RNA sequence: AAUGUCUGACUGCUCCCUAGCAUGCUACUACCG
RNA sequence: GCGGUAGUAGCAUGCUAGGGAGCAG
């Protein structure tokens, strides 16, 4: 676009020396210990942006087994029949934080507030009606993130122009909010982990299986390696809720717009325009939900491959052969849907393979002897499926497995689970990774978060997150929480000292003493409000 | 919250009616409020009775009743007088010193800075009161001369959107952060202020935006008197501790010297023999030569050159360009044009060329301050702040033109009063002297030496037989802000018709519009005396249009007559400067 | 102890970057390389030698007058 | 949409929409414009209408400022005041609005029809802003009058110079003059294209 | 709120109250006086508060309509900005070569990724290292996209000019290294 | 909320009510000291309320302006706070090589590149005058960063190659003071 | 002389502060039945 | 002696809005 390519760099973090001195004073960070410093603010040099955009070369054309795909799409759709969707007028959308960036070229004249505030409802509804009959390609901008981590690769997020979000919202928001407000479903987006939420989620996923084991896997390069066909399938499954609002050509044109805007459009990395080959752009209007859909798809595909690739004569139960036999029927011999088969197979899966799905992050409670015999899917089936349908090799060092069903998950949403007796019963609790909390305490973005006096609130939030460590059988772990509390006390004391010093007033009332006392914190995890 | 600017004892109080609002210990604040017109003190809260409308701003009439402040007619039965026991009710009351001669600041605060005696007062106190007088003198300038401001609001629109209107004809000052006004609402009754207020224009008038200190309702019958406002506080010394060294401390002189600067090798060494040096270089005596020879004599040193106007810094730049390698020199420009052949703005450099307002924050081996004549104590403060060098060189000549004191109207600042380095050049005298005038003719050199150099300026070139003079008053006509002598210009026209080789001469006059009408009639290049400082010409025509202390100023006449390289003509309105001028006279 | 090395390396890179060193290109690449290598080291000795190699950069310039702060 | 009154030039965002050109009137000036003539429609940057559904009452004198909108006498909220009060219509700049009494010639031009000579007589002997307003109004009126005309279908094109043109049915045909320039329209079936401008004689 | 007719009635009620209670007469006097105080404070219970509600609603409507005026103003402003940007961008393309390659398109509808590949004049090449500079930008001209390009200026990361001499096999590890080569379409 | 005239009013109300309940008065008199004491509370609660509201308002204004002053004054001085923090950390580390080069630099010896680590890869140093040369370069060896270096070339400020044995205390003024040494790693 | 502006995606949950409104609860006072 | 409405203050819950922050994919 302009005569010189821009080179963007990433600065290093900031050090909070007071907290570090505190923590070493109380005997932390010992040599050879377990808790330590692993999360820093890694810096990047010049050609960082382009060297990360280059990671799309792992996206290759992929041709899918059309028949088994046409079956699993029906089953996935059946996983999704408890919600309600459809178009909505302009005067019903809900935008949180109208003060974010508006993509490229619009960001030259203000944030999203401007465009969401300078177009009457008529113009917005007219824009929707227009894209229901045309195609509007757009430009996507690539931005560099700046946040703590534990691996020194740069990370980028895509900023989609306002023309895409302003309409994708009206197309999808009703179904999205209907998903984010349902309890006990398979997709668990929107379910808070506080006030017993973790316990309810674990109990629901557990749910009446026979010989339960746990299992969880991991997709390498999830957002850059997803082939186009499964993205299109996910968009169709989402649009399936539109049988009455839109007419047929309208739905195709909406599909075409979403493809041309978030699947293979120009990208404004550096200062020049490139061509995105495929895969999602993590920042569009519907990332987490489409990822959930794609996740369920892969799970079902693995179960199907497992059941079909097993010898028939070795099957003991008559009903299971019947299932495998008629499954081969409905896959290849038949030509159109058969609702009862889909129903009873979906019920079979719900009995032998219960799942808990947040975006690309799953936990499975499954029969163990069936799995051993080869009637549901184990890790090996996932590996094979990812190989031939995702073009990646899932290494087995990242797929945990659990047998006792009492020490939860090993890890889900980067939290560990512990079974603690609270009140008079035994509840589940989530607890983070201590090195993460200490790192968050020591290293901050801006130099005003490095003066604890002004910012005690973030220490309160961090302690709220660190609470469940107190119940750990180890010993440094509880000391984390207690260190945070004593820090808060120290900050409040020095603050009153300073105030009395510069002016001479003393505060009249504080009600801050409830912050360094450990029932205000434990209230969060036991069940009420 | 601060230190008593006289006592350093820690003060939480500020002097309200005083222009700078300084810190005075309970005893010093007491002394000021009983010895001046200042009856308002500023602390965490302004000192006034808080009964509705009770505008008691006299520090001596307040009594701490309950938790609020009260007058006599308002104090509840539990109170006491603040202004008592020789001190005021102010924090750190025990650790109060009380300056002995508060009359110093008491006079610096209640003056007008239009009298030279106030400048003597500023020049003749301690360094702390020196920088205080600096800040207050710049504050007096800005509050008077530099822009202005009262405006009355037309009506309110929103919390930060307001219709204004100044008084038709009154100075309408720019709308910036460094422009705030005291917001006054007068009920009938109740001349009460609503705080301090900056304003800015938006995208439509006259509904403008304002930032207010207080959070009060702004009524439609309000107005915002312009305040004694905008300066920058000074916290930097003036003449560093003079330390004569017996050795060239920290400089490695070269093993080979050039003849051009061979005339000054003892001079450069004596610069190295001291903390700082001051040299008297008359116009056209090789000041820039000496300045570059400083660095050429110590080749392995980091030097920074500074001067007031961009023009002199650029002159040193071109002199260096001739003698100093371009790779090691650097021109510093502020965000007007000037030098740029050097690398623009490079702090890590051997030779740095920057004006006094645009200095960076770093160290150096030597800072050579050029144009000491236009230097004031603020300038010394800022050059000592922004640079930390082991050696300083104050090159110039106090007998030349100074920085103009526009707010000054009555009196004449002796060159001893332009600054304090110039003061030392008129007391201890310049440590050195450029005793070779390689610009002016023998007549002009002997003239300026018998005038403002004490017969000590030596004439390099001989009697050119072209430095002329004419005693002609002319008719002194005045237009808006100058003086124009058309008969004087007439005898100059007659000279041009008689001397066509003098059509190349530079018309000089103590003013601007006399120059303008001369150009409109003569056509010759017409420049002023101040703009000619730093410029030398072959033939010169100086027409002293008037006989005021400006036109007849011996510094002004000195520098204007030194502008000549070959010859000069002087249509003299004054007889004194005519006879003191040893030129070839002419008939009218 | 090793944590102290990692921490002072963070602070040093911050100082360098605020001294405008990233304007130059190859130098900033080297500084970033050494910093990211120190943050992942496991034993103290080689971390110390990377630390000295990286401090040499700040010493090679005349923006920070160490003879001032080295007053204790 | 904030401007200076066309009579007293105090800042304002008031217009009487029933006047064809909608000029900027001050509060006093707009009050005088609405109580005297037939312009019973006033609009600021937002319209003044009973925001009740089904109640389409027009004049502002029968409106009452409610909670957030203006409602009629009927669907009024209990806590509400009218929009015509003390000779100023409720709008921006109530206190600095000065007005005057030159509403006479203002109503004269805002109520005239330009079909008589005396109207043009007055339009030539009025104030500067009034003169520009009169010019504007009469140009808009003659534009609407010319648009009140219609079409003209071709019977035969004798040559590029001689034309057989018949004019609209039941329509006053435009005389053979040079000023009335005619743009031509030829539809394919489907897409009527502008075939250029033509003069007659 | 002080010049109010209900407040004037309140005031005369209080006046009659203090008067006819100062001359203490009968119990009927005190009864009528208390009733009059009641009706007076009934007047000033609404004429003191409901008009404050009128004021608050007028003020919020006024502020809202000011902000609406600001909305429409910034609206017109961004409109002007967009259109001027479009015009200035357009005034840089209309070479007749573009018109030509569009005419030779059977329907006028051509792909986009080839427009700068044919009609553009300037080229910018970014080269990672020396070996890649050897294969592709050599001499003072080279051929790419079926045309000849005459090299015209070279720069490095800091964008400091580099003559074609310095790109030696051995001088190479002395410059930044993504070098930006600008070229021109030969003819 | 004691310092109130309404406090005196309410306290007199309480005292009179206590007198009424303690003297065994009649039925209507205590109603005068109950309706007046309750109007007294309806005024005293109210004035104490409004005063504590204004107090807490001023208090939060104070904490806000304090926050602002603190934040801005710290943002002003990062460029120096960072340097002093860095150097106290460096001094607390206490390693031999670090302190070696810091002391060499505070004397005047600074490198002219990055100190390499392999046994190849040259290294250049600036020597200010010859004393430190005595304390350092002794023969063909060179000790810098607590490691051994072989001198391979010397030169003074005017780019003149200077022989090894050429330098000595006597001939010292025969050289430009800022010498430059080019060594390699042992 | 200006002034002014610089890359920050889509979601979900949570804490803190403020404002508004209604509602809900309780007390004090007033009028009338 | 009760009811009711109107007021005012206190207190609570909830909803919306505005701002500051934290974690997660
Ligand atoms: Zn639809
Ligand atoms: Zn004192
Ligand atoms: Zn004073
Ligand atoms: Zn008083
Ligand atoms: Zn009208
Ligand atoms: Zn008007
Ligand atoms: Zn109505």
């Amino acid at each position: 676009l302009t005569n010189n390519v821009a080179f963007q760099t990433v600065k290093p973090g900031n050090f909070n020396k007071d907290f570090y001195d505190f923590a070493v004073s109380k005997g932390f960070f010992k040599e050879g210990s377990s808790v330590e410093l692993k999360h820093f603010f890694f810096a990047q040099d010049g050609n960082a942006a382009i060297s990360d955009y280059d990671y799309y070369r792992y996206n290759l054309p992929t041709m899918c087994d059309i028949r088994q795909l046409l079956f699993v799409v029906e089953v996935v759709d059946k996983y999704f029949d408890c919600y309600d969707g459809g178009c909505i007028n302009a005067n019903q959308v809900i935008v949180n934080n109208l003060d974010k960036s508006a993509g490229f070229p619009f960001n030259k004249w203000g944030k999203a507030r401007l465009y969401y505030d300078s177009m009457s409802y008529e113009d917005q509804d007219a824009l929707f009606a227009y894209t229901k009959r045309n195609v509007i390609p757009t430009i996507t901008q690539m931005n560099l993130k700046y946040a703590i981590s534990a691996k020194n690769r740069a990370r980028t997020v895509a900023g989609v122009s306002i023309c895409s979000t302003m309409t994708n919202r009206q197309f999808h928001q009703k179904l999205l909010k209907s998903i984010a407000a349902t309890r006990g479903a398979t997709v668990v987006i929107g379910t808070s982990k506080f006030y017993g939420g973790w316990h309810n989620m674990l109990k629901t996923v557990y749910s009446d299986v026979e010989n339960p084991h746990l299992m969880g896997w991991d997709y390498p390069k999830c957002d850059r390696a997803m082939p186009n066909m499964l993205r299109i399938m996910a968009s169709l499954v989402l649009a399936r809720k539109h049988t009455t609002c839109c007419s047929l050509s309208h739905r195709f044109y909406r599909l075409a717009n979403e493809c041309a805007q978030v699947l293979s459009e120009m990208v404004m990395c550096g200062g020049s325009l490139y061509v995105k080959p495929g895969g999602t752009s993590s920042g569009d209007a519907t990332t987490a939900y489409a990822n959930s859909v794609f996740n369920i798809c892969q799970a079902v595909t693995a179960n199907v491959n497992a059941l079909l690739s097993t010898d028939g004569n070795k099957i003991a139960d008559k009903y299971v052969r019947n299932l495998q036999h008629r499954l081969y029927e409905c896959l290849y011999r038949n030509r159109d849907v058969d609702t009862d088969f889909v129903n009873e197979f979906y019920a079979y899966l719900r009995k032998h393979f219960s799942m808990m799905i947040l975006s690309d992050d799953a936990v499975v409670c499954f029969n163990s002897t069936y799995a051993s015999q080869g009637l549901v899917a184990s890790i090996k089936n996932f590996k094979s499926v990812l190989y031939y349908q995702n073009n990646v090799f899932m290494s087995e060092a990242k797929c945990w497995t659990e047998t006792d069903l009492t020490k939860g998950p090993h890890e889900f949403c980067s939290q560990h689970t512990m079974l603690v007796k609270q009140g008079d019963d035994y509840v589940y609790l989530p607890y983070p990774d201590p090195s993460r909390i200490l790192g968050a305490g020591c290293f901050v973005d801006d130099i005003v978060k490095t003066d604890g006096t002004l910012m005690i609130e973030r220490f309160v939030s961090l302690a709220i997150d660190a609470y469940p460590l107190t119940k750990h059988p180890n010993q440094e772990y509880a000391d984390v929480f207690h260190l945070y509390l004593q820090y808060i006390r120290k900050l409040h004391d020095e603050l009153t000292g300073h105030m009395l010093d510069m002016y001479s007033v003393m505060l009249t009332n504080d009600n801050t003493s409830r912050y360094w006392e450990p029932e205000f914190y434990e209230a969060m995890y036991t069940p009420h409000t | 919250v601060g230190a008593c600017v006289l006592c350093n004892s820690q003060t939480s109080l500020r002097c309200g009616a005083c222009i700078r609002r300084p810190f005075l210990c309970c005893k010093c604040c007491y002394d000021h409020v009983i010895s001046t017109s200042h009856k308002l003190v500023l602390s965490v809260n302004p000192y006034v009775c808080n009964a509705p409308g009770c505008d008691v701003t006299d520090v001596t009439q307040l009594y701490l009743g309950g938790m609020s402040y009260y007058c006599k007619s308002h104090k509840p039965p539990i109170s006491f007088p603040l202004c008592a026991n020789g001190q005021v009710f102010g924090l750190y009351k025990n650790t109060c010193v009380g300056s002995d001669n508060v009359t110093d600041f008491n006079a610096i605060a209640t003056c007008d800075w239009t009298n030279a005696g106030d400048y003597i007062l500023a020049n003749t106190c301690t360094e702390r009161l020196k920088l205080f007088a600096a800040e207050t003198l710049k504050a007096t300038e800005e509050t008077f001369k530099l822009s202005y401001g009262i405006a009355t609001v037309r009506e309110v629109l929103s919390d930060r959107e307001l219709h204004l209107s100044w008084e038709v004809g009154k100075p309408r000052p720019p709308l910036n952060r460094n422009y705030v006004f005291t917001g006054y609402r007068v009920t009938k009754n109740s001349k009460v202020q609503i705080g301090e207020y900056t304003f800015e224009k938006g995208d439509y008038g006259d509904a403008v935006v304002y930032r207010g200190t207080t959070t009060y309702k702004l009524n439609v019958g309000d107005y915002f008197v312009l305040t004694s406002h905008t300066v920058m506080p000074l916290s930097a010394p003036t003449l560093v501790p003079q330390e004569h060294y017996v050795r060239i401390t920290g400089l490695y002189p070269t093993l080979n010297i050039s003849d051009e600067f061979s005339s000054n090798v003892a001079n450069y060494q004596k610069v190295g023999m001291q903390k700082y040096s001051t040299l008297q270089g008359p116009p056209g005596t090789g000041k820039s030569h000496f300045a570059i020879g400083l660095a050429l004599y110590y080749p392995s040193a980091r030097i920074v050159y500074t001067a007031c106007s961009h023009a002199a810094v650029d002159a040193l730049c071109e002199k260096a360009l001739k003698y100093l390698p371009i790779d090691k020199c650097s021109r510093i420009i502020p965000a007007v044009e000037c030098f740029d052949k050097f690398k623009v703005n490079s702090t890590l450099e051997q030779y740095v060329f920057c004006t006094v307002n645009a200095l960076p924050e770093t160290t150096a081996d030597i800072v050579v301050f050029d144009e000491i004549s236009m230097a004031t104590n603020y300038d010394l403060s800022v050059v000592n702040a922004r640079l930390r060098a082991k050696h300083y060189v104050y090159i110039g000549d106090p007998a030349q033109l100074p920085a103009p004191r526009t707010l000054l109207t009555k009196g004449t600042l002796e060159p001893e009063y332009f600054n304090s380095v110039c003061r030392l050049m008129k007391t201890i005298g310049p440590d050195m002297f450029l005793g070779t005038c390689r610009r002016c003719p023998a007549e002009i050199v002997d003239t300026v030496s018998a005038l403002v150099y004490d017969n000590k300026l030596k004439a390099h070139k001989d009697k050119s037989a072209q430095c002329f003079k004419m005693f002609y008053k002319g008719v002194i006509t005045h237009d808006v802000s100058s003086a124009i002598n058309r008969p004087q210009i007439g005898v100059v026209r007659e000279f041009l018709t008689r001397n066509p080789a003098w059509r190349k001469a530079v018309f000089i006059s103590p003013y601007n519009s006399q120059n303008a009408v001369a150009s409109k009639i003569l056509g010759l290049p017409t420049q002023t005396v101040d703009s000619s400082q730093g410029s030398e010409y072959d033939y010169v025509i100086f027409t002293q249009t008037t006989e005021t202390a400006h036109s007849c100023n011996v510094n002004r006449f000195n520098v204007a007559i030194t502008r000549a390289k070959v010859g000069i003509l002087c249509i003299m309105s004054d007889r004194d400067l005519y006879d003191k001028l040893q030129f070839t006279s002419l008939e009218i | 102890k090793m944590s102290d090395v990692k921490c002072t390396s963070v602070v040093l890179l911050s100082v360098l970057q605020q001294l405008r060193v990233e304007s130059s290109s190859k130098l900033w690449a080297q500084c970033v390389q050494l910093h990211n290598d120190i943050l992942l080291a496991k034993d103290t000795t080689e971390a110390f030698e990377k630390m000295v190699s990286l401090l040499s950069v700040l010493l090679s310039m005349q923006g920070a007058v160490d003879i001032n702060k080295l007053c204790e | 949409a904030v401007g200076a009154c066309v009579l007293c030039n105090s800042q304002t965002s008031l217009r009487c929409g029933a006047c064809i050109r909608r000029p900027f009137l001050c509060c006093k000036c707009c009050y005088d414009h609405v109580i005297s003539t037939s312009h019973k429609l006033v609009l600021s940057v937002n319209p003044y209408v009973c925001n009740a559904p089904g109640c389409d009452v027009t004049d502002v004198t029968q409106l009452y400022l409610g909670g957030m909108s203006y409602y009629c006498k009927s669907h009024k909220p209990p806590i509400s005041f009218p929009l015509c009060a003390n000779g100023q219509v409720f709008g921006l700049y109530k206190n600095t609005c000065v007005g005057s009494d030159n509403v006479t010639d203002f109503n004269a031009i805002a109520t005239c029809d330009w079909t008589n000579a005396g109207d043009y007589i007055l339009a030539n002997t009025c104030t500067e802003r009034l003169k520009l307003f009169a010019a504007e109004t009469l140009k808009a009126t003659e534009e609407t009058f010319k648009l009140s005309y219609g079409i003209a279908t071709v019977r035969e094109v004798l040559s590029d110079r001689e034309l057989h043109l018949s004019w609209e049915v039941g329509k006053p045909r435009p005389p053979l003059n040079r000023n009335y320039v005619f743009t031509g329209y030829r539809v394919t079936k489907n897409s009527k294209v502008q075939i250029g401008e033509y003069t007659f004689e | 709120f002080s010049s109010l007719p209900s407040y004037a009635a309140f005031a005369t009620a209080q006046e009659a109250y203090e008067q006819a209670v100062a001359n203490g007469d009968s119990e009927v006097v005190l009864k009528k006086l208390k009733k009059s105080l009641n009706v007076a404070k009934s007047e000033f219970d609404r004429d003191a508060a409901m008009q404050r509600k009128l004021e608050k609603m007028a003020d919020q409507a006024m502020t809202q309509m000011y902000k609406q005026a600001r909305s429409e103003d910034k609206r017109a402003k961004v409109t002007s900005a967009m259109q001027t940007m479009l015009f200035t961008m357009l005034r840089k393309l209309d070479n007749d070569a573009l018109n030509n390659i569009i005419n030779n398109a059977r329907d006028g509808c051509v792909p986009l990724n080839i427009i700068p590949l044919t009609t553009a004049a300037k080229l910018m090449v970014v080269i990672p290292d020396y070996n890649t500079y050897k294969n592709t930008c050599d001499g003072t001209t080279f051929t790419y996209a079926s045309a000849l390009w005459e090299i015209q200026q070279v720069v490095d990361a800091d964008s400091k000019i580099v003559q074609l001499s310095e790109i030696s096999m051995d001088n190479s590890p002395n410059l930044a290294w993504p070098l930006i080569v600008t070229a021109l379409r030969a003819n």
